[PDB]
């Protein structure tokens, strides 16, 4: 017969092999295709969509109120509201979304990405915001004259409910590997900051303490790359 | 005609894209009615607002492929759908049986469970050893017994003799054994999730085991036996690996939030409900 | 340039790549179409 | 001009003031089955105006402390109106449905709802029992509440186990007190069976979720009602046999 | 020699596989063909062909008389003559027929079938009987004014002592497999139920009692798919 | 009475809407259904047991009963076959003698 | 476009699947046609 | 079994641990005595080298 | 299948030999190359 | 929930304050007589 030489890698089961086996079933055709609407194709467009994203954790909000995060008629001026991390794949808000989930299934991400925030308040409240986005090399802001030094946003509750601040891409490498902590802190994405611009004013008799939504999600310029496996969930034997 | 009123599309369109998109140099922008930054979140419609509209870019031309994201690349990868114990010389036995479904646990069930409808080829891969991890030369047999047909009532059984059902004879030193399989599903697409019950009639409220099975996704048995007319005295386990090709996935759904407690149901502990986060101290610290 | 060794279709390779989006069908699944640089409402 | 809007379909007719544009679930229209997709031999019967149209089912009282609700389409309307006449002489069926969902309050009032069409929708048993066996299994009539709609017990996991925060994969639109009165949605025909039986089967779900909690001062009017509005859509049925409503 | 690799499925038997052998037989032709009438090409021929079906089963009627069914005069009116559900693949009438025999050896199916009667009566004898399909959804009809909302046949008995109930393909699924009970239920086909439309008379010096004999068959949407091995035959020990 | 079947269609009896049906056919033809291999014969060989040392086979494909059952609904078969031997000790363990 | 290893042409594979029937031999065996909307006798 | 754990993923933490299901990690099963086992690896850096 | 005679040589690992090995990552395109200054290709400039 | 098997709309309080429900002519007849009562019920339109 016709003369070969096998070489190192046989008779290896290789996982993500691509190869042909040999079918079971001779000359079958199967059931005939329908339409079915929502055919997706990439989870590019899974990603683009803004999902519910936690801010308030805590021990404290139960449920379901670690969705939303207060705000309030203050008697100090410029004062902070909230803030968090804009790692994606980091343990935090972002595992809430359903962007952080599906970039835990990838080591490596690149691309803006944008919060959006949606004020539940009554149409009679009023106030503005200011949302700052700071790249790293500190922690956090203490006052906001520090934060304004970032890429910000100064918004109005007003109709049309939502904001959307973009944070661009903004990074040495082409991507940010989505492990954090230990030495990885050399990836992390920045601080994303919600003051007060001025503070949230209510006429008499109307609730004066109301919550903003927040919101996640990712542009067109945002990919992966080397699919690894998920570490959010876990067995602890066969499951019957 | 004679009468009148018997006498009597959709929105967008898909784009072939090869590569991430790229950046275009803007400027500022000051003049009024003109606000890419409001949105409205009631109306259900995510944020089309862009990096070149916010804030002043550069020019930008992106060469990072989007490939490795698609759901067929997706999919490609092979995962455990299910481990078989075979023990041929404890008491009777002599074979053993595994039904079909690629739930028996996590990893992969999670990655599925994604999508409500998926239509798919099939390769499925053997490892078969010893308890103890050791090969040794015997021969095996794996059987496909398609719904309706008779299991194995024992090692010597008639059922074996494998006219139609198709088998696959392999020694236990040799490499893995492979096969690929087509959709066998009397319906259009396989669905993970079927609201409703396979059959009429009345439906208890205490045991409703009946609830959320679809027949469609049952397509049998696979048994195992090792091929010698007296029983050897060893134990075996068989792990069972499947790549997942020709992939369509149609209506996405969220993953799984919670442990799962069953195999065939999405039952999960009301009092342990997880949270899923990392609990903080108070807000506005960030670590 | 794939090959198949069996007739049956189905046991072939991962076949041919393909890149595909339409997100905005999910992105936006709108009756009224929002123009990107105005005001929603 | 995108603010007020109205509908019409068969008899009936909606108008909103303050209403938020309309939600096309992934975009595509209802349809009748192409002669490809069709398998069953018979001929359909299309009745249009008597079984399409508007069908308005009672009313939900939400309160501060409300959990949300639930609802499961070829359920509600199967034993109302001539839709659900049709539905328990028929043995296959087809159909999208144009979905709204309404919420008065005044200026002074503050929260959100979360409307969304989940197609699919399977409720989970709730306990920690691992043997199938023993393990609780979440009723009749929890799963297929009818008319009356079911409650959520913990409308954080959904009943499905499952983070409510990826609710927004699913079309869905937001009622904001402040913003838009009511919400709209029209769904085209799911499955993956181009007919399906109407009892046994429930295609898609609603869940009407208070994520923002509903707030207000003393003196303003408490009794803040929920009520929506279903319009079986470019409807179809065949297997014509005696009514089997269970 | 070329490089080669070996892959998983290396040295395995399948027995579906479709491969070739060496020739034991160097230079062998064999010999030569002749014309024989009958030869069949696809079993689906095989199934339009109509058998025999049984109905009458219980524990009485010993062999012959299982494959008919008795029509009689009837004192009260609107009764039901016979009844039977239209599963091929399951136990019951069809065991009988060599459609339901060959779809046993298979899956699914998906199809129209068709079931003829032939009376058997007296050349005198005059009656008309009211056979009914019913798609699934109940169990049999109590009274034919329920049995009459479905498909059905009021058929006279005179020349061409035969009919054709055609029963339409009517499912959800492209298919329904042959195995039922349990939770496949949900594939049962329906039920078919054989009515006295008028009653059944007889002139004097006549036998009242008399025989319809009941058929069945496939059409030509009919199909099959899913090979497997039939459960009808068993085997306990070699056969010498 | 005439030993034809019924001609009667769907199309005639009730009325139907147009179905154009893609499901195959092939799965079905005489050719794929006897494609699929079978246990025809199974020898047992003892070379110690006495003097013995051979073991003889007359080939018939009845033997038993699943392949035989196909078989016997056809009259009249032309065809060529292929021959697979699985051969192993009475424990299933394979050893390296040459037969 | 299969192939043979050997000169013995039947050594080959299942070679080319075929679609043929003619059930009308085994349906229809009778010397005067029937017409299928016409009384038989 | 060789499994490669790309940054991030979680680390066997046993024998029997479910971390070994590889979904998604690569991995490759080889017999002890056959041929040595080879594979290609890409250029995986997050950098341009 | 395709007749086939082994040869020795089989089964050896040539630590120079040139040949394939399966890819681990399916449709993996990496990180775009940018310009650095300095590239090298033959040791010989690096001897002058 | 009986009310709404017959024709209705669904109206919103706002700015344009006004609604119109029109009854569509539904009679079996060409003509109602405007004459109720006894056996002129015949007649009736119906209730709003
Ligand atoms: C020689 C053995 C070959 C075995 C071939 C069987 C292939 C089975 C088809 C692919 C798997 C279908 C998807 C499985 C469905 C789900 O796991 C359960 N049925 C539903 O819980
Ligand atoms: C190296 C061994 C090769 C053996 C080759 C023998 C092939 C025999 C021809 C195919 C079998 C012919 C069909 C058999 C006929 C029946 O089983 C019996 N003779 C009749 O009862």
């Amino acid at each position: 017969g016709i003369p070969a030489e096998l070489r190192p890698g046989t008779n290896q089961f290789l996982t993500t092999d691509d190869d042909t086996a040999a079918p079971i079933l001779p000359g079958f055709t199967p059931t005939p295709t329908i339409h079915i609407p929502g055919e997706v194709h990439s989870l590019l467009e899974l990603c683009r969509v803004e999902t519910i994203l936690e801010v308030n954790n805590t021990t404290e909000a139960t449920g379901l109120t670690r969705l939303l995060i207060p705000v309030s008629s203050q008697n100090k001026a410029d004062e902070l509201c909230a803030a968090f991390m804009v790692d994606p794949g980091r343990i935090g808000p972002w595992q809430s979304t359903l962007v952080g989930q599906i970039c835990r299934y990838y080591t490596q991400w690149s691309g803006s990405l944008k919060v959006t925030f949606m004020f539940t308040g009554s149409f009679m409240a009023t106030g503005k915001m200011l949302v700052a986005y700071s790249p790293p090399g500190s922690a956090q802001p203490a006052n906001r004259e520090t934060a304004m030094l970032g890429t910000h946003v100064i918004w109005d509750f007003g109709l049309q409910s939502s904001v959307s601040l973009v944070i661009p891409w903004i990074s040495n490498t082409h991507f940010r590997t989505a492990k954090t902590g230990g030495n990885y802190d050399y990836y992390t994405a920045g601080v994303v900051t919600l003051w007060y611009q001025t503070n949230y004013v209510v006429p008499p008799e109307t609730p004066g303490e109301a919550y903003i939504i927040a919101m996640g999600a990712a542009q067109d310029n945002f990919t992966l790359k080397i699919c690894k496996d998920t570490d959010e969930v876990t067995q602890q034997a066969v499951l019957q | 005609d004679p009468v009148e009123d018997i006498i009597h599309r959709a929105i967008s369109g898909a784009t072939n894209v090869e590569s991430a998109a790229d950046t275009t140099p803007s400027s500022h922008r000051l003049e009024t009615g003109r606000v890419p930054a409001l949105q409205a979140a009631e109306t259900g419609a995510t944020s089309n607002a862009t990096d070149e509209n916010m804030i002043e870019t550069r020019c930008v031309i992106n060469r990072n492929g989007v490939l490795e994201t698609t759901i067929n690349h997706f999919f490609s990868r092979s995962g455990l759908v299910g481990v078989v114990n075979l023990t041929d010389g404890g008491d009777t036995t002599g074979y053993a049986t595994w039904d079909i479904d690629i739930m028996g646990f996590v990893q992969l069930r999670r990655k599925c469970e994604m999508f409500t409808y998926m239509r798919f080829n099939a390769e499925f891969t053997f490892v078969t050893t010893t308890k103890s991890g050791e090969a040794r030369p015997y021969m095996l047999q794996y059987m496909y017994v398609p719904p309706g047909a008779p299991k194995p009532t024992g090692r010597d059984a008639f059922q074996w003799q494998t006219a139609t059902n198709p088998s696959v004879f392999v020694k236990l030193t040799d490499p893995p054994a492979q096969v690929s399989v087509p959709f066998m599903s009397p319906a259009s697409a396989y669905q993970w999730f079927y609201d409703g019950y396979p059959t009429f009639g009345q439906h208890p409220e205490t045991s409703n085991t009946t609830y959320g099975l679809c027949p469609n996704n049952m397509m049998g048995t696979f048994a195992v036996r090792v091929v010698s007319r007296e029983a050897s005295q060893l134990k075996l386990q068989t792990r069972v690996y499947m790549k997942l090709k020709h992939v369509r996935a149609w209506v996405p759904r969220p993953i799984r939030s919670q442990p799962y407690l069953l195999k065939n149901f999405p039952n999960y502990d009301s009092s342990k409900i997880t949270n899923s986060a990392r609990d903080r101290s108070s807000i506005k610290q960030a670590n | 340039t794939n090959i198949n060794y069996y007739k049956d279709s189905y046991a072939a390779s991962a076949t041919r790549q393909d890149f595909t989006q339409d997100p905005k069908k999910f992105t936006q699944p709108v009756l009224d179409s929002i123009r990107e640089l105005s005001a929603p409402l | 001009s995108d603010r007020v809007a109205q509908l019409t379909v068969g008899n009936s007719s909606i108008t909103t003031q303050e209403a938020a544009n309309i939600v096309l679930a992934y975009g595509e229209w209802p349809e009748y089955c192409p002669d490809t997709d069709a398998t069953a031999v018979d001929k359909p019967t299309r009745p249009d105006v008597s079984v399409n149209r508007f069908y308005t089912l009672d009313s939900k009282m939400w309160q501060e402390n409300s959990t949300g609700w639930y609802w499961k389409f070829p359920d509600v309307l199967n034993k109302t109106g001539v839709f659900g006449q049709n539905a328990q002489f028929h043995y296959l069926y087809r159909s999208g449905f144009c979905l709204h969902v309404q919420c008065n309050a005044s200026k002074f009032h503050q929260g959100a709802l979360l409307v969304a069409v989940i197609p699919e929708f399977v409720i989970a048993g709730r306990g920690s029992n691992t043997k199938p066996n023993e393990a609780p299994h979440p009723g009749f009539t929890t799963t297929f509440p009818g008319t009356t709609g079911a409650t959520f017990h913990d409308p954080y996991v959904l009943d499905s186990g499952v983070p409510l925060s990826q609710a927004l994969i699913y079309p869905h639109q937001w009622v904001n007190l402040r913003t838009n009165n009511c919400a709209t949605v029209i769904v085209p025909y799911i499955n993956a069976v181009p007919f399906d039986s109407a009892i046994n089967h429930s295609n898609f779900g609603l869940v009407v979720v208070p994520v923002s909690p509903l707030k207000y001062s003393s003196g303003a009017t408490t009794a803040i009602p929920i009520t929506i509005t279903i319009a079986p859509l470019n409807s179809e049925f065949g297997g014509l046999r005696q009514a089997v409503s269970q």
